[PDB]
């Protein structure tokens, strides 16, 4: 009797020490979910973040910047339906939503997908990092002028470049007007319901740009800091 | 080991600064942190209007 | 300065003065009764 209980307790305490160590590492790393249609260059981003070395189903990529670990998960071999397996991702630090800004015709589908993610009952606290990928293709298309964004979005005719926008001096004013209109459209969905519980961080991303990791790190730092402030009822 | 006279209710000189100075040193440091914390609050709210 | 300690020191001086003053008062009566 006494020997068995002592052995059982000793084993239980042995498991406890392992769990405490696992708790330290689990809290240390930040989990991220990568989402987007295939028209978006999600794969290229994965290769870029693979530089930071640390039936198929979900895949995980581990990258470290400034001595903090991220685990980015992507769903490659999964069914189109996503109303069920998206619920288990309610504890991730953030969701990286990649959008191909140069499709126009498929842009509305991205808006609807963002709308569903943003307004989900269970994803009410997970911030969304919006990456408008491959802006170079959008810039080239705008200069070419063969395809006019006005046809797909009639509002674009009555759109004016935001005063707070900071375009590059050497970039066509047409390009910035187009890209910022796309940013405004996404932010309209973001601000329609989301007020203070979770936030969206728009970004202009290129497939070859290596700055994506730094943007994610900064976005994660802001999210954690905002969460800590909310715990004190300061923000 | 220096005065040991009556109760310690009275002050025998500058030795009170042994306890007073560290307490005051804490207030300024906390005050500096308080201003710094207000700074990030003014920054984040600026980022979300 | 630290207020609570400062108040404590002031109280000690105030009470000590009262003991001295009351000491003077009874000495005044004793000499008057000499």
């Amino acid at each position: 009797l006494s020997a068995e209980d002592k052995a059982a307790v000793e084993r239980s305490k042995m498991i406890e020490k392992q769990l405490q160590k696992d708790k330290q590492v689990y809290r240390a790393t930040h989990r991220l979910l990568l989402l987007g249609a295939d028209n978006s260059g999600k794969s290229t981003i994965v290769k870029q973040m693979r530089i930071y070395h640390v039936t198929s189903g979900i895949f995980e990529t581990k990258f470290q910047v400034d001595k903090v670990n991220f685990h980015m998960f992507d769903v490659g071999a999964q069914r189109d339906e996503r109303r069920k397996w998206i619920q288990c991702f309610n504890d991730v630090t953030a969701i990286i939503f990649v959008v191909d800004s140069s499709d126009y015709n498929r842009l509305q589908e991205a808006l609807n997908d963002f709308k569903s993610i943003w307004n989900n009952r269970w994803l009410r606290t997970i911030s969304v990092i919006l990456f408008l990928n491959k802006q170079d293709l959008l810039a080239e298309k705008v200069l070419a002028g063969k395809s006019k964004i006005e046809d797909y979005f009639p509002e674009f005719a009555r759109y004016t470049t935001p005063e707070d926008a900071t375009p590059e001096p050497g970039e066509d004013p047409r390009v910035t007007r187009a890209k910022y209109f796309i940013r405004d459209e996404f932010l309209r969905i973001s601000t329609a319901s989301g007020d203070g519980r979770h936030y969206c961080y728009p970004h202009f991303t290129c497939s070859v740009d290596t700055e994506n990791a730094r943007r994610i790190f900064n976005d994660c730092r802001d999210i954690i800091q905002r969460m800590h402030l909310r715990q004190y009822e300061l923000l | 080991t220096l005065a040991n006279t009556g109760c310690w209710d009275l002050s025998s000189g500058n030795k009170k600064w042994i306890i007073q100075v560290p307490i005051l040193a804490s207030i300024v440091l906390n005050f500096i942190l308080f201003i710094n914390i207000v700074r990030v609050l003014a920054t984040k709210l600026r980022e979300t209007n | 300065s630290v207020s609570e300690i400062q108040l404590m020191h002031n109280l000690g001086k105030h009470l000590n003065s009262m003991e001295r003053v009351e000491w003077l008062r009874k000495k005044l009566q004793d000499v008057h009764n000499f």
